[PDB]
């Protein structure tokens, strides 16, 4: 459980697990680089146990516009949602709110590591992974060349500002 | 690329007491700022890997039967027998590339395992579809007449390609397997890829050790001001702090702006020879290598893309 | 979520993408207070449950140090009956430890345990042992038959 | 950008280029830059090839025992009579002794597909 | 390139006092990373030779 600390000389938040870490009998918190205090001795029964904070971080909404849909989902990202409290775990984070569709078309919305979101047709939001494109194959032969009998051509426009 | 972090308003301020967060609103608020600037780095670094990374929206395939007329070309392209899809290269550019105050690692839209297969239909329109691919829809030249749209733009007649051609079959290949050998043992030809991540490994480093450091005041710690002595004279203690971190906060985003720009001056001349000698051919001198341009394959590598150039010297 | 998106971003209008609003935190609903045990603990036996000691010109002073005193048993089991304290309260007591403590042992009548205090005269306080106004402790008094 | 954007006026615009992907995607014809508030608005027309077939090749033409080699475009063949057209439309036309040109021998190169040569010289000299 | 200028964390901060050498090391490690920026546009002035 994240509980609140009050000692002696440390203050601070954090979860008790247990420590493998070889203690002196004289000591009282133990530090870390990340400039983070990782364990505490017990003066009444001599151990040390290691504190790590839980888990904390920002939301990420994914949302429509206001003429078309309010169905949203809830991402909580680098946090598994066992200790939390549609449910589909990926590498970015848990995301709560979609369904997952093995199938792979286009979309438009990025969440994180390799999976993305659209608005598909009763109607709801999904999230998949992002598709790659149409896919083509080109055999090798030697004695054979392609080369087009008819052109079709367009206008490509770029916009860049001064 | 590079590595993105995003600090936090809330939990990287304050030391987890209710009297810090309620002296935030006497500032206005200046972290609102900070989170559409970082938002406005997060979405230019979702900007370049997308043009650079794909150039093309479709996927070409290799044929599974290779016979090149004696040109190995099957230890750049990823193994399908591995589960994750990698090429021979490829493996030993990832194992020698190597917090809970609320600095986080947010992760981007594109993971490492599928960088690769980007590179590998990229490196299949190299081999099978010339310099079409990226033309519109491509065409099925051979790699014998692959060679001599390349050769005709630089000026060579074709007399010496087709009698030296198993002469330069056992040279090709194994300029490859000089850096396979170069990367197996030295490790600094790859101090351009980790220079990027080291310095943002310091950045990180360069927010740990100021939470020891007083900023002129009797100590660090929000704890044992508001406890220990007057909220008439700590009023004087606390709000230098907040003061004193945004300052080491504000010159922490405009060195990372910079970073932003020195990744966006980068990958113009990343996208410039992805668009010149990838593609196809590029006449000029001193871009793409040094010498008269042949080819250049594009491998998959974390925060950078690692070329191989083959000139003519 | 909707409106979420909608009020930090302080449009009525929304566009259409991804966006980082709050943060989320969860609060805790126990603190964990723990003390040490018995570990080195201060000679209170020679100062109470002894069998003799000096006169009340005769008093010796004992400075106890470096061990844990414990002052709340006596206060809570309560064998021991008046205490009536001025500046510090006994949790207080309990609560700022100085960095001395002193123990004189003297026997006095029960008209001379009102005359303890500071700022008075009398008998035991003009002419043997006089408390200072400035003085941070308080009598405790009890009959031992 | 506005050295890109001036980039694109100075080689898209004021003369040719032979770099891709920069004018846009493939070969470009003609640029019109257009006039917008705080930017510009370019109007590329680029070449992009739609329908392809496919053909049947050889690398050279053994005639005399001596070599024969292209110099624009590649040789096909519909599969009766080879032909001498560029990589971008199909132009079927008979050999010359203007498009080929002799170097080296028929056992040097690996593939060659033999065929006689049909000189001016021939049907001018009895006619 | 450019004209190359060095500015360190003693004589520019302070009049060479004692209480000024004192105070250097309350705000902190904020003087160590002028030392390294300025050096590393050093390095990029000698990538650009």
């Amino acid at each position: 459980k994240c509980v609140n600390f009050n000692f002696n000389g440390l203050k601070g938040t954090g979860v008790l697990t247990e420590s493998n870490k070889k203690f002196l009998p004289f000591q009282q918190f133990g530090r870390d680089i990340a400039d983070t205090t990782d364990a505490v001795r017990d003066p009444q029964t001599l151990e040390i146990l290691d504190i790590t904070p839980c888990s904390f971080g920002g939301v990420s909404v994914i949302t429509p516009g206001t003429n078309t849909s309010n169905q949203v989902a809830v991402l909580y990202q680098g946090v598994n949602c066992t200790e939390v409290p549609n449910v589909f775990q990926t590498r970015a984070g848990c995301l709560i709110g979609a369904e997952y569709v093995n199938n792979s078309y286009e979309c438009d919305i990025p969440i994180g590591a390799g999976i993305c979101a659209s608005y598909q047709t009763s109607q709801s939001i999904i999230a998949y992974t992002m598709s790659l494109g149409a896919e083509n194959s080109v055999a090798y032969s030697n004695n054979s060349i392609a080369i087009p009998t008819n052109f079709t051509i367009s206008v490509t426009t770029e916009i860049l500002p001064v | 690329s590079m590595t993105k972090t995003s600090v936090d308003c809330t939990m990287y301020i304050c030391g987890d007491s209710t009297e810090c967060s309620n002296l935030l609103l006497q500032y206005g608020s200046f972290c609102t700022q900070l989170k559409r600037a970082l938002t406005g780095i997060a979405v230019e670094q979702d900007k370049n890997t997308q043009e650079v990374f794909a150039q093309v929206k479709q996927i070409y395939k290799t044929p599974p039967i290779k016979y090149f007329g004696g040109f190995n070309f099957s230890q750049i392209l990823p193994d399908p027998s591995k589960p994750s899809k990698r090429s021979f290269i490829e493996d030993l550019l990832f194992n020698k590339v190597t917090k809970f105050k609320g600095l986080t690692v947010l992760p981007p839209l594109l993971t490492d395992e599928m960088i690769a297969q980007y590179t590998s239909a990229l490196l299949a329109g190299t081999i099978t579809s010339g310099w079409t691919f990226g033309a519109g829809a491509a065409l099925q030249i051979p790699f014998a007449m692959q060679m001599a749209y390349r050769f005709n733009g630089i000026g060579v007649t074709q007399n010496v390609l087709y009698e030296n051609q198993k002469l330069i079959a056992n040279q090709f290949n194994s300029a490859i397997g000089k850096i396979q050998d170069s990367l197996s043992s030295t490790a600094s030809a790859l101090g351009k890829l980790q220079d990027v991540v080291n310095h943002n490994a310091q950045a990180l480093n360069t927010l740990v050790k100021q939470l020891s450091s007083k900023f002129g005041a009797i100590s660090s710690v929000l704890n044992d001001i508001f406890s220990r002595l007057d909220p008439p004279e700590a009023e004087v203690q606390i709000d230098r702090l907040i003061t004193g971190r945004l300052q080491s906060l504000q010159t922490y985003v405009t060195q990372q702006l910079i970073r932003a720009a020195e990744i966006r001056a980068s990958a113009n001349l990343a996208a410039t020879k992805m668009s010149e000698c990838v593609l196809g051919q590029s006449k000029r001198v001193d871009f793409c290598g040094k010498g008269y341009h042949l080819m250049s394959f594009p491998q998959s590598a974390p925060h950078g893309v690692v070329f191989l150039h083959v000139t003519y010297v | 979520p909707l409106s979420e998106t909608k009020c930090t971003l302080k449009s009525f209008t929304v566009e259409k993408g991804i966006y980082q609003t709050s943060n989320f935190r969860v609060q805790p609903t126990e603190s964990i207070v723990r003390f040490p045990n018995i570990t080195n603990l201060c000679p209170f036996d020679e100062v109470f449950n002894a069998t003799r000691f000096a006169s009340v010109y005769a008093w010796n002073r004992k400075r106890i140090s470096n061990c844990v005193a414990d002052y709340s048993v006596l206060y809570n089991l309560a064998p021991f009956f008046t205490f009536k304290c001025y500046g510090v309260s006994p949790t207080k007591l309990n609560d700022l430890c100085f960095t001395n403590v002193y123990a004189d042992s003297f026997v006095i009548r029960g008209d001379e345990v009102r005359q303890i205090a500071p700022g008075q005269t009398g008998n035991i306080a003009d002419y043997n042992y006089k408390l200072p106004d400035d003085f941070t402790g308080c009598v405790i008094a009890w009959n031992s038959n | 950008s506005a050295n890109l954007a001036a980039t694109k006026m100075s080689e898209c615009v004021l003369g040719q280029s032979k770099r891709v992907d920069f004018c846009g995607k493939g070969y470009h014809l003609m640029s019109f830059p257009q006039s917008a508030p705080h930017g510009v608005v370019f109007l590329h027309v680029t070449y992009v090839p739609a329908q392809e077939k496919n053909f049947t090749t050889a690398p050279a033409i053994c005639h005399d025992g001596k070599a024969h080699f292209p110099r624009e475009g590649v040789f096909v063949s519909n599969g009766t009579h080879w032909f001498v057209t560029q990589r971008n439309f199909y132009e079927p036309q008979i050999i010359t002794t203007d498009n080929t040109f002799v170097s080296g021998n028929c056992d040097v190169v690996i593939g060659i597909v033999n065929n006689t040569v049909y000189d001016p010289l021939q049907p001018e000299l009895d006619s």
